[PDB]
């Protein structure tokens, strides 16, 4: 295996192979911002199908100008 | 444990077919009725945890729809035009009010209120439903404050019931606590 | 606050409590009890 | 056990080693960051605080002649085209650089977190002194933190700098 | 006229020290993770 410098430089980067953390660790603030994300992708999704109308939030091409 | 006569024990007075086996004489105000065993797979300490904050939501919630048809503070008159008890609940989202109960509500319950369920549920030492508040000490004697756990989840349990009613009679009919008890027809019936 | 977005908080609220909770109370109490 | 709040236990690692504890840690945000980094930062916000606090009031009583009169937040505008703003910037971020050796010093424990060494008029004659004081500063500028905020929005809303909407409460 | 001997890193590792000063200060190892 060749040792270079930039090797060298980015191998702590590539030194923790297959550490874990205990148990389920960071699962519930992952399954919360997940179901933000989906919900997210909902309002914006119904914005666009236009089942979802704020106001001012013209979803046509008139709103260019 | 204020008397095993009134909880625990022997004081299972549904026919008691034995006692729900999760429930026994330790958790206070018990007297065993638990007929769809919800202790069976449950965390009786997010049971118990959960059946007294709902308590004293109610309570509190109770005590204000009959002391606010009986009084409004000064001012409200004049804001919240005079209106019947749901309707705040539509008006005050707007007056700004509710807004700023959710706020520091939520400000409370993050803070405070999640850390001691989960410490509770840890197995830290606070019993479900101790925020160890007792500003003056009706607690402090050991042998009354018995008494008032099994008080205080008692009036709740009862009150939950109540505030429950007050809100299902109010949309069928009338205005509120005092009034639905005021007016016993289904004579008028006043829109929410 | 447009009717329509009143409509999909309502929306969410009953999918939480008709559909995800009703389903999830009842994995629970019976994977629990058994 | 928390003092502050009997309820919660207290975060594992505030245990009064620094100064201003009260076992305050909720959200447990001590856990995950070293403590030493945070009450360097407790510090320096408080103390920009502190120190805004005193200008949003003093600016309001008197502001120098070369200035134009504006309030307080209006000229965090002006300042930013003067190019005033960037002079105060670019001191403040001097006097860092220096700071960021002070921090690289205190997590390699070196440095007390928050120390600069700073006493010109030599107030600290005695170890309970800087006890006393330095728990008043941790409560000051807790407090100063909160009323800055506080300072703002109020304008924001009011449109009446802190002492005129005192003078004249203009309620919403 | 003091002169320091001076045995340590090479003219052209102190170079890449002071690159590393922009491009690897300490500022964010402070809020390294526990
Ligand atoms: C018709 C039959 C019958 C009879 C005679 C009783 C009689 C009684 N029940 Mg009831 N109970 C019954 C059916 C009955 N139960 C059924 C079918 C259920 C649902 C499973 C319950 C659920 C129930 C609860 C939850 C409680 C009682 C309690 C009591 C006792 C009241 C003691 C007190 O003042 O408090 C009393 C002996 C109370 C008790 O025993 O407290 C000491 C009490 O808290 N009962
Ligand atoms: C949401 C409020 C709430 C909660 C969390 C509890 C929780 C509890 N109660 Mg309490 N209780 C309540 C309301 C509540 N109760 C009310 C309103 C009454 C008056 C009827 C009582 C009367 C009562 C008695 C008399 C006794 C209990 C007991 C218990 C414990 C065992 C039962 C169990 O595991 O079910 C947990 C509860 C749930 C999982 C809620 C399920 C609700 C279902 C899903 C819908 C119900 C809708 C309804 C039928 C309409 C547990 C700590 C027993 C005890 O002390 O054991 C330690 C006992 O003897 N409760
Ligand atoms: C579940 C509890 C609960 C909830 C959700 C509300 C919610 C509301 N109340 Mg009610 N209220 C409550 C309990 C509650 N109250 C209690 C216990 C009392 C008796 C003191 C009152 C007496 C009361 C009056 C007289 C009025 C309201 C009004 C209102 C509305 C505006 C908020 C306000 O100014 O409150 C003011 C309420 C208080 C300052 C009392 C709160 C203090 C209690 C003891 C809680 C403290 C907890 C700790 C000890 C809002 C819909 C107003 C309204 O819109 O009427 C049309 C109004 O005029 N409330
Ligand atoms: C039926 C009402 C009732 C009863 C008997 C109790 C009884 C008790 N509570 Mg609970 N509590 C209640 C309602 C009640 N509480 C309500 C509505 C709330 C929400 C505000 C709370 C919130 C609460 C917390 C957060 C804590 C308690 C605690 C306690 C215990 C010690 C405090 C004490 O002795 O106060 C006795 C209380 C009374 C005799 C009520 C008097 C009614 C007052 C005078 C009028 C209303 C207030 C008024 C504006 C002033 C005791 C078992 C503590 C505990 O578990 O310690 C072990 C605790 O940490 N309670
Ligand atoms: C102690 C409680 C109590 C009392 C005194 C009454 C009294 C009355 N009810 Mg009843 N009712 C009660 C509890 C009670 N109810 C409960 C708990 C429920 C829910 C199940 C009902 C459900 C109910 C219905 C569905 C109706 C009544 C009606 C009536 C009134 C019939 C005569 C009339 O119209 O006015 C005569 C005097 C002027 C009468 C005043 C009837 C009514 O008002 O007609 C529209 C009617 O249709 N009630
Ligand atoms: C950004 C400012 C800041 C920072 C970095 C700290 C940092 C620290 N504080 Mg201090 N503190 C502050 C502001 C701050 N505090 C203010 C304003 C108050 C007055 C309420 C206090 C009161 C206080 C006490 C009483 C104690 C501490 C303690 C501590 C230490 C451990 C707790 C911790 O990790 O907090 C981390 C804090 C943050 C990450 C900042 C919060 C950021 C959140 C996520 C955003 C929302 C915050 C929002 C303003 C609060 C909700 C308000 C709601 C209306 C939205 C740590 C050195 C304890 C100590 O001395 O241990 C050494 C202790 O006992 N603090
Ligand atoms: C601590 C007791 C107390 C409570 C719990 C309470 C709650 C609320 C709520 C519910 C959240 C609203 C929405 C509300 C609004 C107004 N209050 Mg306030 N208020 C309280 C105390 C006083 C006093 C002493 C006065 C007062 C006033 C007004 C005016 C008048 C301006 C107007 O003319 O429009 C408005 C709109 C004055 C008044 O008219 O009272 C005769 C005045 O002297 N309030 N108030
Ligand atoms: C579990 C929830 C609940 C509780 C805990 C509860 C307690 C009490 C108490 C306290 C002990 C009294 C004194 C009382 C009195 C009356 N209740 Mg009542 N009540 C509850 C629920 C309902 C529903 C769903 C209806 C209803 C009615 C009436 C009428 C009829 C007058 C009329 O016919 O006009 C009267 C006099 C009906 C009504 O509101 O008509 C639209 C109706 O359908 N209630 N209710
Ligand atoms: C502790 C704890 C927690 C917590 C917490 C909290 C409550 C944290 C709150 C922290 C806060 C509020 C920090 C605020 C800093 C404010 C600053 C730095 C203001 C600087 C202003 C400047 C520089 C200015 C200015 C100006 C001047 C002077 C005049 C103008 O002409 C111009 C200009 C506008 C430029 C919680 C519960 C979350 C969890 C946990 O388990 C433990
Ligand atoms: C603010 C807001 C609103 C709102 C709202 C609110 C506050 C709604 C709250 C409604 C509540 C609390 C309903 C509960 C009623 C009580 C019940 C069903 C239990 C009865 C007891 C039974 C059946 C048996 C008991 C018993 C047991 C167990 C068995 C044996 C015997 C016995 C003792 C009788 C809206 C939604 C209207 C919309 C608006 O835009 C804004
Ligand atoms: C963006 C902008 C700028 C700006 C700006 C600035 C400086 C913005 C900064 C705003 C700040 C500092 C807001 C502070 C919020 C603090 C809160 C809510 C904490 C309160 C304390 C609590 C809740 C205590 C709770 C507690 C109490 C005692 C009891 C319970 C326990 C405990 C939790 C301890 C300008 C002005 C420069 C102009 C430019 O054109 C744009």
């Amino acid at each position: 295996a060749l040792r270079t410098r930039l090797g060298e430089l980015l191998r702590p980067l590539n030194s923790e192979y297959g550490k874990v953390a205990p148990g389920w660790g960071t699962t519930p603030i992952m399954g919360f911002v997940m179901l933000l994300f989906a919900v997210f992708l909902l309002i914006i999704l119904q914005i666009y199908n236009s089942s979802l109308i704020i106001e001012n939030v013209d979803v046509d091409w008139a709103s260019l100008g | 444990y204020r008397e095993g006569v009134l909880q625990g024990l022997g004081t299972d007075a549904i026919p008691g077919t034995d006692r729900p086996k999760n429930l026994d004489g330790a958790l206070v105000g018990d007297v065993g009725f638990d007929p769809l065993g919800f202790s069976n797979w449950l965390d009786l300490r997010w049971a118990r945890e959960a059946e007294i904050k709902h308590g004293r939501v109610a309570m509190l919630a109770a005590t204000g729809m009959i002391v606010q048809d009986v009084y409004k503070f000064p001012g409200v008159q004049k804001t919240f035009g005079d209106a019947s008890m749901m309707k705040l609940h539509n008006v005050a989202v707007d007056q700004g009010a509710m807004q700023q109960l959710f706020l520091w509500i939520t400000v409370l319950e993050t803070l405070t209120g999640i850390p001691a369920i989960i410490q509770t549920l840890n197995g830290s030492e606070r019993q479900p439903g101790d925020f160890g508040f007792d500003p003056l000490g009706c607690g402090r004697n050991p042998e009354t404050l018995a008494r008032r756990q099994l008080v205080e989840l008692k009036n709740g349990r009862l009150a939950m019931i109540a505030v429950g009613g007050m809100v299902h009679h109010y949309l069928l009919v009338g205005r509120g606590p005092i009034e639905f008890v005021k007016n016993i027809p289904n004579f008028k019936n006043p829109l929410p | 606050m447009t009717p329509s977005f009143s409509a999909f908080i309502n929306s969410l609220l009953a999918g939480l409590f008709i559909v995800i909770i009703p389903i999830g109370t009842a994995l629970l109490i019976v994977s629990q009890s058994d | 056990f928390s003092a502050a709040v009997p309820f919660l236990k207290r975060p594992t690692n505030l245990d009064g080693q620094y100064i201003g504890d009260v076992g305050f840690d909720p959200l447990g945000f001590s856990d995950v960051f070293d403590l030493r980094v945070l009450r360097e930062a407790e510090l320096k916000h408080g103390r920009f605080a502190m120190l805004a606090t005193l200008g949003f009031i003093v600016q309001e009583l008197y502001t120098f002649p070369f200035f134009p009169k504006m309030a307080p937040v209006d000229a965090h505008d002006y300042f930013v085209k003067q190019g005033g703003g960037s002079q105060i910037i670019f001191w403040i971020s001097f006097v860092e650089l220096f700071g960021v050796v002070a921090l690289f010093e205190t997590l390699q424990g070196k440095r007390e977190p928050g120390d600069f060494a700073f006493d010109p008029l030599g107030l600290a004659k005695d170890e309970a002194t800087l006890e006393r004081y330095r728990l008043a500063e941790v409560k000051h500028a807790r407090l100063a933190m909160i009323a800055i905020g506080g300072f703002i929005h109020q304008y924001w809303v009011t449109k009446q700098t802190v002492l005129e909407q005192l003078g004249n409460f203009k309620s919403l | 006229k003091a002169a320091p001997e001076y045995n340590g890193p090479s003219f052209r590792e102190g170079l890449e020290y002071v690159f590393s000063f922009v491009w690897k200060p300490p500022i964010l190892i402070a809020w390294k993770p526990r």
